[PDB]
């Protein structure tokens, strides 16, 4: 279950929507600032309830 | 070692050549030289406006060296499969080859495949 | 009066159903000098006009060489022209180097249009501001193509773009019924006569402000400039 | 992040103006110690005698600080200070100098006024501490990232009058802890009717080669204010 | 009576934080009381109709074996914060091989909340949390605002009519209060200004002890309501 | 919708998105095109305006060939229509490669409609400004006709019309009995409707473009032969 | 031929890894804590300037650590040096520790540089 | 600029007007849906409108099959509803792949609500103007009815409604539920509620009915003959 | 290692009524988070899948009945 499988099953629109959502959420990013927590990014990616 | 690399040398079309591959989490570094030095430096990245994001098109940019269409064509046809098989990751290529031809490219692709680290 | 809020970005629709930035970009083609393109049964010819300033300050490359069977002429933004020329050269070279066969002109023009359509829909980008005339020869014969900043392309029997090209267009429309049976000399004469219509009533064509590009059967794309245009210029009549 | 046509930073000016409406803090340096005095703007009977907006934080065993501004930003900055001090101690096997700590925090404060698209921290600090290089010290900070050493200073509400009275009634090289406490009480009473339950007092000193930081009790504050009342009654 | 487009209010505070606090003050009431041995949390769970299913969603949630919390404000923000709190507790347990102290968890949650008050393109959370815990045989009770400023209390209330609840708690609090009396006092505070009939299904009660944190079964709530 | 109509990520106080409405209004300044589904095929018809005599015949086509068995008719912005045609071709090719048989028109319409709808949610892009119809025929499936609009909604139709004069064309189509007719009569009916709904004074001279896919073509989309077009045009002119 | 060397050290509270690739009168150095590559620069010794000529190939233009480190290494070794410094620490004295560790490794194994 | 043109800006009274406008966008469709839970069954009934005579009525529907044992009915914008259905199917497949068993109805509803919550806290994207009602049967709990909204709030119900006339439908259902069901009684109750609220006598081709039963736990869509038989039995 | 009647008789602790014979801490924490989110006792299949992507005898009882993997 990945982007290729999603494209083959549903179509070209689903991975495009997922990547646009990821890019829109990831706009909170800067190098010379303090550490940050990516709450919305983890919620969208689905890994907000598991530990890596 | 945080970074994994492989190297191997042969003789391609009668001239010795050295191939080195090093893998990062954001780039793959491929060195193909016939002079022992890094010559033209080329960067290949997936397009950010690709409609097919599973198999996106590649954009070629020359960072250091001479800018010619042949360089772009050679780099794309040489490392497209390396970019594709690594999970759509960017490739940083340093190539210094005396003469460019399709037979030489096909011969070098096998040597690149042998040194797979991705 | 009400256009202020809707004419600053390319991703904003007007309440009338229009995008004004595309029209503004198309308005930038008329900032360059005029070009004329026409074809016959076996040949395709591009004729261009150089800027009236002195040649010491700058040398202008109005007609460019893309492949052995494709050549283009530009009018608009130099950077956009350079980008498009590099893209076309890379496409043709890749086709030859890989498949050992020439690239069809229709395929090339479709690729150009597809590439140029993208920046008209994204935020923080602007449309290309250049216009192109493409002349080529392939299995289907001679071809003349026109490209627009709005990512639209047309198939033409004869066309003129640039500043004050309406008179050239009118001449081409009037005399278009006899281009097919003409040979190279008469075709170039017709092109020069059409291009002359964009000049004031007293100026005349000179070897220092005329460029010619010719492609056809058993003849690769060639550019004639400076003293090379004398054989074509000789024989022309008074206005 | 944008220069004014006259060469000023509107965001920094707004932050300083906003801080100008916060509580009043005091700092006085003496020959044998240094103290901090603050004003408790909010108070309830149901607080749990810990984490009760205790404005005098403890960074190390040698240093302490006071805050006038946004509480959450203050918490973030104090936590960062604690990690910086611990990291320096682990690296060099030696406590960090107070000026070095202040500079380390001021660099972070200044980066936010130049980079990115985030608003600057609206917090002003007051540092007290002791080190073998210079002894007892007292510094100050502002959102723009500037800092400097002082002998007596005040930040917050009605700070101008407090500074004027401090410069009028302060003498260098002749004041001790008791005189400093009396002057601080007088200045706080003048700049604020004052009650013994509306102030917090902390002191720093050395006890046989060991820094000691203490917070004055309610009974001690009541005794001090009673002594001040007796003195002002005797004056008139 | 006033709308401002600036960052800092004329009183010296952030305008958006004041608006978020105004949003919080319109939520359902919540009450927290710390007794001699344990902490009790209570809230009002009034539903709009009988068509609802009370056994579906809960307002009192446990974070770990010894930590629980309740909210007053917007439900989705509380839901998104609970998962992050649980993840932080699990990470601390994995790293340090010991249960996380209540103060550390409150600090981390407050830092996460504060992170959203400085960046651009986002808005602050519209919730206020009450957190209870038990460490070293000593109960704890904390309250956090939308901006991330937290204080330790002995008895407090938020939501609708929280000033009257605070006055009631001030009038009827004792230093040697027991857990049963604390539960009775919390239920009485909730009953004050309830505009309805209180049953065992429209309120939620949670307690913390030395044995951990747990949510009361509705039968126990009915038994407690029988005494009153 | 003043004050709420500068982005596609904004809601109106009454619950409307005005950028999508402006995009749909952008289709109304294009020449009208119609499509009628018949008993054994689908017939397309486009009223094409001539720009100048310097253009070769057969350029600026508005009837595409998506695949071997799918026909497409567009209206609105030409570049957007060409990009959408490329997307449809890619989807059909991918389905052919994976599942090994020709894609049903329903799935293709759904995929293209979802791709179109994906551009109406974010402020970093703008909605498409074109509408189009798809036609197909099969022995075991019959005739199919679909419509996709800039909002991203797809439906099946018995008779459709898009462009500047879609209302009058729809009123004319409603009087037909296409469920029992054949293609050889539907072509003449389409020509008559196109000639009727054309404005002679506001717009200059035009040319008629016709096509079908059906049983007599064996599931292929082609261009009407010249003689049939001439007969249909003569019938339309003598009826009008 | 081409030689590869790899080593690491612990500075402050982080583990830093160093990767070195040696070519014919050339050098490539990568420094970082995570396997990322976002900076790159090259420096060469020239007779038309007193400071070695250098330029930035990848990354932000506000970071000058890679450029200066490449310039100093090229001056010291008289070679063409590529340097990729990816550490993201705000403290300005951490780069001094990194440079000292690099130097120490240089006299430790002179044949690998 | 303004407290109502920004999704990430609170009003002085602490309100988010973009979410309220998204809620208002649901009524643009003009239809009403009713879901009623029985003793061992769940029934969803929606209203079908096909005004155009040139439109193929077989292509108009609002009942969807998310999983072989989960059904759905959508109210609001058509394209938004279809996108939401596709996202729900993707999430169900991902959950099955990650955990080795089929996703429960409450978990799917929670995941959808969690996804919807993010759209309300970022300014570069807008919420979807649609409402989702899911039905299913749990292994150890029986029939279940769940409902979502653009704000990200979800809950379980015994009976619910969406779209226009939702208040009237809820008022009608409250009295019946308080008074206090077999398979025939649930369908009859839902149809009677819709008919009384709309003040229309229904025809077998004017409504869509989907059911799920403990005996047959697979989602099924009733046919026109079955709907007509139910209508005759009711009348 | 014998599947008895209505149970398994068989010791690292990974979850209630799930036992296997450090990554076990990580899997236990993940299962605890999953159980807290769902509100139900974890299944053996979830532990099996998590261990499979993690990389030995696993045995436990769930709502579906006794289980035993290798």
């Amino acid at each position: 279950m990945n982007f290729s499988t999603l494209r083959n099953i549903q179509g070209l629109f689903a991975p495009l929507k997922l990547q646009m959502e990821f890019k829109a959420v990831q706009q909170v990013q800067r190098l010379p600032f303090l550490s940050s927590s990516n709450l919305s990014l983890d919620v969208l990616r689905g890994n907000d309830e598991t530990i890596g | 070692p945080l970074v994994i690399s492989k190297q191997k040398t042969e003789v391609v079309c009668g001239v010795p050549t050295q191939v080195v591959c090093t893998a990062f989490s954001s780039h793959i570094l491929v060195v193909v030289t016939q002079f022992g030095k890094m010559g033209t430096l080329v960067s290949l990245e997936p397009s950010s406006v690709a409609s097919d994001v599973s198999k996106p098109v590649l954009t070629t940019k020359v960072l250091l060296g001479q800018d010619e269409p042949l360089i772009h064509v050679f780099a794309k046809n040489l490392v497209a499969f390396v970019s594709q098989e690594a999970g759509n990751r960017a490739v940083l290529l340093a190539v210094a080859v005396k003469d460019k031809s399709m037979e030489g490219l096909k011969a070098l692709r096998e040597v690149i495949r042998v040194c797979q680290v991705w | 009066m009400f256009r202020n809020q809707y004419d600053n970005d390319v991703t904003v629709w007007s309440p009338q159903g229009r995008i004004h930035q595309i029209e503004y970009a198309m308005e930038a083609v008329k900032q360059g000098s005029a070009t004329v393109g026409l074809k016959s049964k076996t040949h395709a010819v591009l004729v261009a006009l150089k800027r009236a300033q002195s040649e010491l300050a700058a040398h202008q490359k109005k007609i460019l060489h893309v492949d052995n069977h494709i050549g283009i002429s530009i009018a608009g933004l130099t950077a956009d022209a350079r980008l498009l020329c590099n893209f076309m050269r890379q496409e043709c070279l890749d086709s030859r180097f890989v498949f050992d066969r020439p690239l069809p002109v229709s395929r090339l023009v479709s690729l150009i249009g597809s590439k140029t359509q993208i920046p008209t829909q994204r935020y923080g980008r602007r449309p290309y501001g250049v216009g192109l005339l493409i002349a080529g020869y392939d299995d289907m014969g001679p071809h003349i193509f026109q490209t627009c900043p709005s990512a639209n392309y047309f198939d033409c029997r004869a066309m003129s773009i640039g500043a004050r090209s309406q008179s050239a267009r009118t001449y081409l429309e009037r005399h278009m019924s006899e281009f097919m049976e003409c040979n190279l000399n008469e075709l170039v004469k017709h092109g020069l006569r059409a291009l002359r219509e964009t000049l004031p009533a007293e100026q005349d064509l000179t070897t220092k402000n005329v460029s010619i590009g010719i492609v056809g059967k058993d003849l690769e794309f060639t550019i004639y400039d400076d003293d090379d245009v004398s054989p074509f210029l000789e024989g022309l009549e008074e206005r | 992040t944008i220069f004014s046509p006259e060469g000023r930073l509107y965001q920094v000016e707004y932050a300083m103006e906003a801080i100008g409406h916060a509580g009043t803090c005091l700092g006085i340096l003496a020959n044998d110690g240094v103290l901090l005095a603050a004003e408790r703007r909010n108070i309830h009977k149901l607080l749990d005698e810990v984490f009760f907006s205790e404005k005098i934080y403890k960074l190390n065993e040698d240093m302490a600080c006071s805050v006038a501004g946004i509480t959450s930003d203050a918490n973030v900055l104090t936590n960062e200070l604690r990690l910086i001090a611990q990291r320096y101690l682990l690296q060099y096997q030696e406590p960090i100098p107070c000026e070095q700590l202040v500079t380390a925090l001021c660099d972070i404060k200044q980066a936010y006024t130049q980079f990115g698209g985030k608003r600057p921290f609206g917090v002003s600090l007051l540092y007290i501490g002791w080190d073998k290089h210079y002894g007892f010290q007292l510094y100050q900070s502002d959102p723009s990232g500037n800092y400097g050493g002082w002998k007596a200073t005040c930040i917050g509400n009605n700070s101008a009058a407090a500074v004027s009275m401090l410069k009028q009634d302060y003498k260098e090289g002749e004041m001790t802890l008791k005189s400093a406490l009396a002057l601080a009480i007088k200045v706080l009473n003048k700049t604020m009717k004052l009650s013994a339950e509306k102030v917090e007092i902390a002191t720093l000193t050395r006890e046989n080669g060991k820094t000691v930081i203490r917070v004055l009790k309610q009974k001690e504050v009541e005794q001090l204010i009673k002594k001040h009342e007796e003195e002002e009654a005797k004056a008139e | 009576y006033s709308f401002s487009l600036t960052t800092f209010s004329p009183s010296g505070k952030l305008v958006q934080i004041e608006y978020a606090l105004a949003a919080v003050a319109g939520g359902a009431p919540s009450v927290g009381i710390k007794a001699a041995n344990g902490v009790v949390l209570a809230t009002e769970k009034k539903q709009k109709s009988i068509l609802y299913d009370e056994r579906s969603v809960h307002k009192v949630e446990p974070i770990t074996k010894h930590i629980g919390l309740v909210y007053s404000g917007m439900g989705p923000d509380y839901r998104v914060l609970v998962h992050r709190a649980r993840k932080l507790a699990q990470q601390y347990y994995l790293v340090y091989q010991e249960p996380i102290p209540t103060a550390q968890l409150v600090q981390r949650v407050a830092s996460v909340m504060q992170e959203y008050t400085q960046s651009g393109g986002v808005r602050p959370f519209g919730v206020s949390l009450l957190i209870c815990g038990w460490n070293e045989g000593r109960p704890y009770l904390f309250q956090s605002d939308p901006s991330g400023a937290y204080f330790a209390w002995k008895a407090t209330a938020m939501g609708k009519n929280y000033v009257n609840g605070k006055t009631f708690l001030e009038k009827r609090y004792n230093e040697d209060l027991e857990l049963e009396d604390a539960i009775h006092t919390a239920i009485l505070t909730l009953k004050e200004s309830f505009e309805g009939q209180m049953t065992e299904d429209n309120i939620e009660v949670g307690i913390c002890n030395e044995a951990g944190f747990r949510r009361l079964t509705p039968t126990e709530v009915k038994d407690y309501l029988a005494a009153i | 919708g003043t004050g709420y109509d500068l982005s596609a990520s904004t809601f109106s106080p009454d619950g409307r998105v005005f950028q999508v409405e402006y995009a749909m209004k952008a289709v109304e300044n294009s020449s009208t095109a119609i499509g009628i589904r018949c008993k054994d095929g689908v017939v397309f018809g486009v009223e094409k305006l001539v720009l100048s005599k310097l253009y070769e015949e057969g350029s600026n086509k508005r009837l595409f060939n998506v695949d071997r068995h799918v026909g497409m008719a567009v209206a609105g912005l030409l570049a957007d229509a060409r990009s959408l045609a490329d997307i449809a071709r890619e989807e059909a090719s991918n389905f052919r490669s994976n599942f090994g048989y020709n894609i049903p028109l329903k799935h293709l319409a759904d995929r293209v409609a979802m791709y179109v709808h994906a551009y109406t949610l974010y402020s970093a892009v703008r909605p498409f400004g074109c509408s189009f119809m798809l036609g197909s025929y099969s022995v075991n499936d019959g005739a199919q006709l679909y419509m996709i609009d800039p909002s991203g909604v797809s439906y099946g139709y018995w008779g459709c019309a898009i462009g500047k004069a879609r209302q009058a064309a729809k009123t004319e189509i409603e009087k037909l009995q296409m469920k029992e007719m054949t293609c050889r009569d539907i072509v003449k009916e389409v020509a008559k409707i196109i000639y009727i709904v054309h404005d002679e004074v506001k717009d200059k001279a035009f040319e008629l473009e016709l096509s079908w896919v059906g049983e007599l073509t064996n599931g292929r989309h082609e261009i009407v032969p010249k003689d049939i077009r001439e007969e249909a045009e003569k019938y339309a002119k003598e009826s009008l | 031929d081409v030689s590869l060397h790899n080593f690491s050290a612990r500075l402050w509270e982080q583990l830093v890894h160093f990767h070195v690739m040696r070519l014919t009168d050339s050098l490539f150095l990568w420094v970082g804590a995570t396997p990322h590559l976002r900076n790159l620069a090259v420096a060469m010794c020239s007779r038309y300037d007193s400071i070695p000529v250098s330029t930035s190939l990848l990354g932000d233009t506000s970071d000058t650590t890679s450029t200066g480190l490449a310039q100093r290494l090229a001056r010291k070794t008289n070679k063409q040096v590529f340097v990729s410094y990816n550490l993201q620490n705000t403290d300005s004295n951490f780069a001094l520790l990194v440079e000292n560790r690099i130097k120490e490794e240089m006299e430790a194994f002179p044949e690998k540089f | 600029a303004g407290f109502d043109r920004h999704i990430t800006i609170f009003s002085p009274e602490g309100r988010l007007y973009q979410v309220e406008y998204a809620f208002k966008a649901i009524n643009q469709g003009g239809l009403t849906s009713v879901a009623v839970r029985g003793k061992d069954c769940a029934v969803i009934v929606t209203q079908k409108k096909v005004p155009d005579k040139l439109l193929d009525s077989s292509t108009v529907t609002h009942l969807f099959k998310i999983t072989e044992n989960i059904g759905c009915v959508m109210t609001g914008m058509t394209a938004d509803s279809r996108s939401q259905v596709q996202r729900a199917r993707y999430e169900a497949a991902n959950w099955k792949y990650k955990y080795g068993y089929e996703i429960p109805v409450d978990m799917l509803c929670k995941r959808i609500a969690d996804i919807s919550q993010v759209y309300t806290q970022n300014a570069e994207m807008r919420p979807l103007g649609c409402c989702m009602i899911l039905i299913g049967i749990d292994e150890e709990q029986g029939p279940q009815v769940y409902k979502c909204d653009p704000a990200g709030y979800y809950c379980g119900f015994k009976a619910t409604a969406a779209g226009v006339k939702q208040t009237e439908s809820t008022s009608f259902l409250e009295k019946k539920v308080k008074k206090k069901w077999t398979f025939e009684q649930t369908v009859e109750t839902a149809i009677t509620c819709l008919s009384t609220v709309l003040s229309i006598d229904f025809k077998p081709s004017e409504i869509e009915v989907g059911v799920v039963t403990v005996e047959n736990p697979k989602f099924r869509i009733l046919t026109e003959a079955e709907i007509d038989a139910h209508l005759v039995a009711l009348a | 290692g014998v599947v008895y009647k209505d149970g398994i008789v068989l010791i690292h602790f990974i979850s209630p009524n799930i036992y296997c014979c450090m990554t076990t801490q990580l899997i236990s924490s993940n299962l605890e988070l999953h159980s807290l989110s769902t509100g139900r006792l974890p299944r053996v299949v979830t532990a099996n899948r998590m261990l499979k992507q993690m990389l030995l005898v696993l045995g436990g009882v769930d709502v579906t009945g006794p289980h035993l993997y290798s």
